């Protein structure tokens, strides 16, 4: 930011295109399929009732 | 006496289903957050619920719903696949509860096409957040008689089951390991006949499922 | 009576299998009730008017009868009742529309003789003690008729947690401009004044300050 | 609160009289010792290094 | 050859340690949170966890440590001691981690009085934890030796080791109906004599934790 | 040599006992490293320095070497590094206090081949993307030696999500005013621009925007 | 009984 | 290495 004193996590000027950090979990990453191929990612489904 | 017997056993059932929609509704509405599955899943107490909740699908499953049993079974359907939803309650569905899993692959073989048709949808949701765990693939597509399973749903005329099942097919046609024996012999398993109709199909959806899971097919 | 018999068993069973999957499925919703959120999203089904309505039947249909099964079943709604009641959209939610609810717990509270369901008291204590932080609630539950008699007939009960909750339930009561009609027992308020149990005698020193001013 | 509209709480003039409202779970209700007796009350010990 | 080897056992040994030192301190630091211990809890990576933690407890006590070796261990007995102060973490450890509170109660009998009193400390904390779950007392109070561990911990001149013995004591004969046969023969099976003396000590908060325990025992 | 074999399997087993204490306990940490005030308080530990650094050390001593038990392991680190990364505080410690950690990432993510231990590049790519969030962590990764090349030999690696976190990392840098020195495979990265992965050709279409601009 | 499919 | 032994 203006003062660099303990803000050092960078600003981007377009709103559109904005910096955002990726989380990792045990099950996920060792339990479940690799499902981000080339020409299908496949994602869990969850349904809400009214 | 007898009469009285029979009269307040019907009187017993109603509370039952009542009490059971009503809790289990409000569970399936709070089902959708990752920590209200977390908090589910600790304990014993989920093993038991699952447990339970496998009976009751059965149970009401062979009576044949009013609206009251129908809201009870739906909501139980909609927990599991919600935990389903989630990386660790698949995880524990596939290790903790596959009595939970048969029950639900028995379940859509004895519903005849076009009865139940959201309670199908349901289970079928589940059955594909399952597929996302790699051993709840293996699990699900070693159970016997779970390719003619997708032939008999195949049958049900309403597009939204029809589409629920290309998108199990599609979970499992994306493992060449798990394949019966031969590939090409385990694509000669699948009710082509039926995808390739549903890629002319009028519904949009439907139909772009049934194309791109025929594209999958020709390419291996 | 060729039929009969069977009959009776069969009703037997359907009881079992039915508090079975009420428990399992209350306790799952008193585990996740302690977060407000859930509570929220709880409220605003259209199953929470039906759910609070039958929690109370449930609840004094078994204490008309203890069971392993059925008392997990009847903790865990008078949980979720005291969960909810936590949340201040959860208590004005409790006095808005499931009144009968909070009759049904002043009610039981007094049918349950001293040492029977303890649990059970300290919890429904502990409920009406929630609501009460709202100002309707305190107002409806402090006019319940025989509510100040059964105060004291609830400081007789021998067990230090229902005298706690008790003396907290009056000590919300006292907290407020209200009526007065010196049926106190100060007897066993002050008896309890001096005790070694820290929250006790602070429960009963902090109240006789209020019964001064 | 001044205007009866939504907020419904009871508002307390002294400072340290407040009123607190408390919760249950099922494990605690159900698996554990009742503990608060009236000569004594037996509650968890917790450490955190330094 | 054999120096060889002898000499990188020993450099994988320090690693190991100073790996677990590590990690379980930074657990142990977290481990104060519901929410951590709740985390924790969750899957079967919980049972492994506490598995392999009472072997290595039982592996270093036997080898009698060093700084590294001596904060692994009382981070591994710390981390148990927070799950334990949580009301699900101590029932998940008496249903389903009976091993290590095995392991607890025979490496309190393993320390001679003054050895690796901190660890005592700890180990004791996260049985009175324990034992305020029900059937956690009902195994600790059964458990093969239990009342001759007391005395034997009792043994030990620190203060603070005895104040932590005389707090577990408290809680276990707060609940006649475990008691061991009639209720006057279980109080004389109680380390009366030591418990009197310490009724008399110059340590304040052992001598009011003796003589309240005093008081427990006298109206049974 | 009469004492060798039997101490050449006590090496073996301590092994074995090792990577399975060190999965079991760096899982439980991958798990609840996921929450903001759990990395806040790892940090604020002395055995935060000391972990980061053995991390390091011991995710470089396995890739030089897949086993379960020992895979697991490195995940695990892999994984708390990604997400201590994901908070503002966590890439502020790893740049200021684990650089050797972040040259072992940058080294290692070069050694593996494409298609062994692709899990774990893919963790390692997204702790680097989380790490250059932060200005230090950006100037520290992109200055290092042949990091630009090595950008486009991982985007010659066949699979997606590779592929996916390399077009997001290059994203990254292309967003700040930086040094440019005409390697940029356009063939793969407009190959990637139209796919049905819809992640990916959106990663690579939003960076064409870039690389103009 | 309505159903919201968010993926 | 010191303790805190917050009840």
């Amino acid at each position: 930011k203006r003062n660099l004193l303990n803000e050092f996590d960078r600003i981007i000027e377009n709103q559109e295109k904005s910096l955002k950090a990726s989380k990792s979990t045990p099950d996920g990453t060792i339990k479940d399929r690799r499902l981000f191929m080339h020409h299908v990612s496949l994602e869990p489904i969850t349904c809400v009732p009214f | 006496q007898l009469n009285e017997a029979k009269q307040q056993l019907l009187q017993q059932a109603e509370y039952c289903t009542e009490m059971g929609a009503a809790a289990c509704t409000l569970l399936w509405g709070v089902s959708s957050s990752e920590e209200v599955v977390k908090a589910i899943l600790g304990g014993d107490k989920a093993l038991k619920f699952f447990s339970i909740t496998g009976q009751t699908m059965e149970s009401f499953v062979k009576s044949l719903l009013d609206s009251d049993e129908s809201q009870f079974v739906f909501a139980l359907a909609g927990i599991v696949t919600n935990v389903a939803a989630i990386a660790c309650g698949r995880e524990f569905l596939v290790n903790s509860s596959r009595v939970l899993l048969d029950t639900i692959l028995q379940l859509l073989g004895d519903l005849k096409p076009g009865q139940c048709t959201k309670l199908k949808v349901l289970m079928l949701m589940s059955l594909y957040n399952v597929s996302i765990n790699l051993k709840g693939l293996k699990y699900i597509s070693e159970s016997p008689g779970f390719i003619p399973l997708l032939w008999w749903l195949l049958s049900d005329p309403d597009a939204e089951v029809c589409l629920h099942v290309l998108r199990l097919v599609q979970s499992v046609v994306l493992e060449p390991e798990v394949f019966s024996k031969s590939a090409s012999e385990f694509r000669s398993s699948l009710p082509l006949q039926r995808i390739l109709a549903m890629s002319k199909s009028r519904n949009p959806r439907l139909q772009t499922a049934a194309q791109e899971l025929l594209e999958d097919l020709r390419t291996l």
